[PDB]
RNA sequence: CCCACCCAUACCCCGCCCUCAGGGUAGAAACGAUGCCCUGAGGAGUAGGCGGCCGUGGAGGUCAGUGACGAAGCCUAGGGCG
RNA sequence: GGGACCGAGGACCGCGCUCUGCAAGGAUGCUGGCGUAAUGGUCACCAGCGACCCGUCUUGAAACACGGACCAAGGAGUCAAGGUUUUGCGCGAGUGUUUGGGUGUAAAACCCGCACGCGUAAGGUGAGAGCUUCGGCGCAUCAUCGACC
RNA sequence: GAGACCGAUAGCGCACAAGUAGAGUGAUCGAAAGAUGAAAAGCACUUUGAAAAGAGGGUUAAAUAGCACGUGAAAUUGUUGAAAGGGAAGCGCUUGUGACCAGACUUGCGCCCGGCGGAUCAUCCGGUGUUCUCACCGGUGCACUCCGCCGGGCUCAGGCCAG
């Protein structure tokens, strides 16, 4: 695809700065964040609080948070540890409860800004099924 | 005459309208590319007092 | 000035028209070309001595595109303000006035033309 | 054309009419031009027909894309790997038939030879040894090669 | 924050109340544009720092904008009004154009426009008369 | 309005009818007679068709059409005597000779410059047919209108060259 | 059996059009980036599928648009663009 | 040595050579006539070569058959309800103001109290995008062994 | 009281003396058909004609608006002008003839002299505005500097067809 389908200007503003990026750097992280912007919305299915609960259970804490999607709250989380997520969309409640444990909410600019070649980055999707 | 002449819009996106709307109208480059007159009034969210 | 920009020679690679088949017979058939959806029509199987069919093979340069045998590219103009917006195109750019623009405006657009120095393509209509 | 002959010009990358390819001779491509034959001509071609194809008709195969080989930088970009830098190495790569006969070969594209200036013969669709131009002319394929460029 | 000049040619790139569209090509009647053509580059309304040319009784009236006063219009266009030797404007536009980093592309743009508008003020030549030539000339 | 609007009504003298009840093919054919004539050799010509002594050409509206020798003077053999079309031209002829007393003209210098014929919305008559059918009978009228005037260098320099040199000797 | 010659839209070289594919283009002297530049290949086409563009009636905003010094309409062996 | 067709690009950059330079990443130099219907273009006609009358229907295909005197105007996949797939947009475990009520510059726009429609109330191993402090961490999804109801 | 409706083959069959004219024994069936001009100022008068009308003359901004009346396409027809035509015409490619035409060009730029006509010449000082180093106003700068004209010389670039 060479341009998005959808008519969203600051979408267009995103996908002009990743596509510069991904030209102008090796980082393989760009090159797939460029190419989530340009897919549908059901190709982008949400990620919700307890699915990223999960994945940096391990080890992965104190890394970023990337989705390329919307990040949904979830009423079976309790508790939600401080995390460092940058998405596309924010729900209200998503925003504050990971705002009210002390993390931090970031857009994809900003995550360009810190991480221009997705260093410490935990990149996720949704379920697809 | 049953031609569903009117349409049923989401009232969150009306508001979402409403309010890109207000913001394009304190954007100055905005007014002049839709044709008013802008090049003699100072701060162009123009706010008037009052009590006049 | 009256001299346009360098450019490369202007080739049209066909220069008569495309009729329509059998509009040569009928009088309820215009000449504006219309694409034959017969299965037999030996115009659509591209038989010889038969009428030709547009194509993008006869597309002009992109270069010389749009320009009068001056070298001009028409722009339209109804008004005093419209032949300012050439200001800046007088190699490129020739003025070609309305045809509704009255005869007195039309004075007006000329002058202003002349100053300029923007070719105006239907200067000397009404005098 | 029966469907097992045009398998084997698509394999021998003749497509077109007069398109040239050189062939190393190998009892595995010896039966596949004798399928091709009543369409094919074929010889031994000399150092002078190797030179002047490369040198007036060689184009090469940069990334998909038919470049003319007018410098030597191009054939060491793409074929320096096996020790061809210059456009003598290639024309003695395929000359002699060396250990890198098949990268040569295939770098450059086929051939794109002109109609013979003098004409074939007037029966061109016979065998050659019957009076016309198809099969093994061997080191006739030179005289035919000089009307083609 | 939501507003800058990338997203201003995206709202208006397509429409403008400036905008004049022909199948020549496409103008732009912008005060603050250079070149009145459509483009980003030369749409100075959309972008923050922009130049303009409009003649004057004599010479020309050149203004530029204001980044500190983007939201008040009376007094965000900087206002030069040149009514001396045509050197001395091309002299100080250019240096209002490239010696501080202010639109520095429009440096040449900028000085092709004040000397269109000081040839145009000149007086102008009397045209040759007009020639008949064949059948015309004969009648 | 006249159709030759060439010529310049106050040197000439006109006469016009309209919605005539004429056969309009036989109007058709005796004023193309008449065309390019004098105007006494016109109103003598017309006198004798009506008396069967000159016979008017039918040139287009002539399917089967009987011969006469009369016909030998215009070197055709399809000549006919349309009498009701000859009295209508008379008429105009006289009228337009009347205008051009008035004017002031001389009648023995005037000829027929241009003489025209069209035709005029049809009338409709219905007769009687077997078979269930009722055939029309459409009259055919015609418009006459005519006018009465009076009778009366870029050469080379090898081209100039050339020229002065045949000039001199 | 031998020599030369004739010509297909077929083969070779060049120009132009379109499409496809592969590259470049920001501490912006910077752009109808929906743009521009470089390279290569390809071009019949019914049913069918996809895209762009043209034209008509009416509505919103816009061109401080045109017009009795003449709108619209109609005629034109008069021109320009595609 | 003798002809023919062509001159694409537009500051420099490269490969090079016979180096005060050059035939080396695409034509320049000198000269003449004319500067107007002269080149060029549109019509009509003559001339040389070329060229079946359209549509429908049937059939493997023709042929037959049917419609066609001419022109102007009109003239045929639309609307509604119910399903369904894909794209854009909003909110998102929720979503839907517009039956109705309250304002109004009054069929617009703005607001929403109670119900109601649809939906909702955690493992091992191998691959695997992407990170890496180079030790490893491993989305989605698939395969297998699971666990629970 | 209104319309993102239709605009005289549309919209109700009916924008008009329309459920009328007309058809049928009857029940019933059922059309076509709007527009001169701001104002009739709807052509006095003269002449030819039996008349219908025609021609002058006149009203009018217009009769190229005369009640066969706004604008007035095509099919079809007349006249005039041009051309072609040994059993079809029409169509494609390319010249030629004849008629008829749109462009292009008319000079610009820059140097070197001479005659001028005028102080927005460089610099410095004050004020102001800005992009904070760039400008503009006023003064100084009253002439080998600067700006426009005129008269010469020269360079370059300029249209068409060619060698």
């Amino acid at each position: 695809r060479k341009a998005p389908k959808s008519d969203n200007v600051y979408l267009k503003l995103l996908v002009k700065l990743y596509r510069f990026l991904a030209r102008r750097t090796e980082a393989p992280f760009n090159k797939v964040v460029l190419r989530r912007l340009f897919m549908s919305r059901i190709n982008r299915p949400p990620v919700s609080l307890s699915r990223i609960a999960r994945n940096l259970k391990n080890g992965n804490e104190k890394k970023t948070v990337v989705v390329v999607a919307t990040v949904t709250d979830d009423n079976r989380l309790l508790q939600v540890p401080k995390m460092e997520v940058a998405a596309l969309r924010f729900t209200a409640k998503a925003r504050a409860r990971i705002e009210a444990a002390g993390g931090r909410t970031l857009t994809l600019d900003q995550l360009a800004l810190e991480k221009p070649t997705g260093a410490n980055t935990l990149l996720l999707r949704g379920p697809k099924n | 005459i049953w031609r569903k002449w009117h349409v049923k819009i989401n009232q969150g996106q009306k508001r979402f309208a409403t309010a890109s709307a207000l913001a394009a109208s304190a954007v100055a480059p905005l007014l002049m590319a839709r044709g008013h007159q802008v090049s003699t009034v100072p701060e162009v969210p123009l706010v008037v007092d009052s009590a006049a | 000035m009256v001299a346009a920009k360098k450019h490369v020679p202007i080739v049209k690679k066909r220069t008569k028209r495309f009729m329509r088949h059998q509009s040569d017979r009928f009088k309820c058939l215009d000449s504006a070309w219309r694409k034959p959806k017969g299965i037999d029509n030996r115009v659509r199987r591209r038989f010889k001595g038969n009428l030709a069919m547009p194509s993008i093979g006869y597309g002009s340069n992109k270069k010389t595109k749009h320009m009068m045998p001056s070298g001009h590219k028409a722009f339209l103009v109804h008004n005093v303000k419209d032949v300012e917006l050439l200001l800046m195109h007088n190699r490129t750019y020739a003025a070609e006035i309305a045809h509704n623009v009255s005869s007195r405006k039309r004075i007006d657009i000329i002058t202003r033309a002349k100053q300029l120095g923007v070719k105006v393509t239907n200067a000397k209509a009404k005098v | 054309i029966p469907p097992k002959p045009r398998k084997i010009l698509q394999l021998l990358r003749l497509r077109q009419i007069n398109n040239g390819v050189f062939v190393k001779v190998t009892k595995a491509t010896a039966e596949m031009i004798k399928i091709v034959e009543p369409w094919v001509a074929y010889g031994y071609p000399n150092l002078k027909s190797v030179r002047e194809l490369i040198y007036k008709r060689g184009y090469g195969k940069v990334n998909g894309q038919r470049i003319p080989l007018t410098d030597n930088a191009i054939i060491e970009e793409n074929l320096g790997k096996y020790g061809i830098i210059c456009i003598e190495d290639l024309i003695h790569e395929i000359f002699t038939v060396g250990p890198n006969f098949k990268q040569a070969a295939n770098f450059l594209w086929p051939f794109k030879l002109s109609n013979p200036n003098g004409g074939f013969r007037p029966r061109k669709f016979k065998h050659f040894i019957e009076g016309g131009d198809l099969g093994n002319r061997e080191e006739h394929i030179n005289a035919l090669i000089r009307a083609m460029n | 924050s939501n507003v800058s000049a990338d997203l201003i040619w995206e709202v208006s790139r397509n429409y403008n109340s400036f905008l004049v569209k022909q199948r020549t090509g496409t103008f732009s009647r912008d005060a603050l544009n250079l070149t009145n053509q459509h483009s980003r580059k030369h749409a100075g309304f959309v972008n923050d720092k922009a130049l303009g040319i409009v003649p004057a009784e004599k010479g020309v009236k050149v203004i530029a904008k204001k980044v500190k006063a983007a939201n008040k219009p009376a007094s965000s266009l900087y206002t030069v009004t040149y009514k001396s030797t045509a050197r001395k404007a091309y002299k100080a536009i250019a240096s209002q154009a490239a010696k501080h980093g202010y639109r520095a592309d429009l440096r040449q743009a900028a000085v092709a426009r004040a000397s269109a508008i000081l040839r145009s003020q000149r007086p102008v030549k009397p045209e040759p008369p007009k020639k008949l030539r064949g059948a015309a000339a004969r009648r | 309005r006249y159709a030759a609007t060439e010529i310049a009504p106050t040197k000439s003298a006109r006469a016009r009818g309209s919605y005539l009840r004429v056969s309009f093919k036989n109007t058709r054919e005796t004023a193309q007679a008449i065309n390019g004539w004098k105007l006494q050799r016109a109103l003598t010509f017309l006198q004798n068709v009506i008396d069967k002594k000159e016979a008017v050409p039918m040139r287009r509206y002539a399917g089967s059409t009987g011969r006469t020798a009369q016909g030998k003077q215009w070197g055709v053999s399809r000549a006919r005597w349309p009498v009701k079309s000859a009295q209508f031209l008379i008429g105009l002829l006289k009228n337009a000779e009347a205008n051009a007393d008035a004017k002031g003209l001389d009648t023995g210098n005037l000829i027929i410059k241009h003489i025209q014929v069209n035709q005029a919305p049809k009338q409709r008559r219905r007769t009687y047919r077997a078979h269930g059918r009722i055939n029309p009978y459409m009259s055919n009228p015609c418009h006459i209108e005519l006018i009465l005037t009076e009778a009366e260098s870029h050469l080379s320099s090898r081209q100039r060259g050339v020229r002065i040199r045949r000039a001199l000797t």
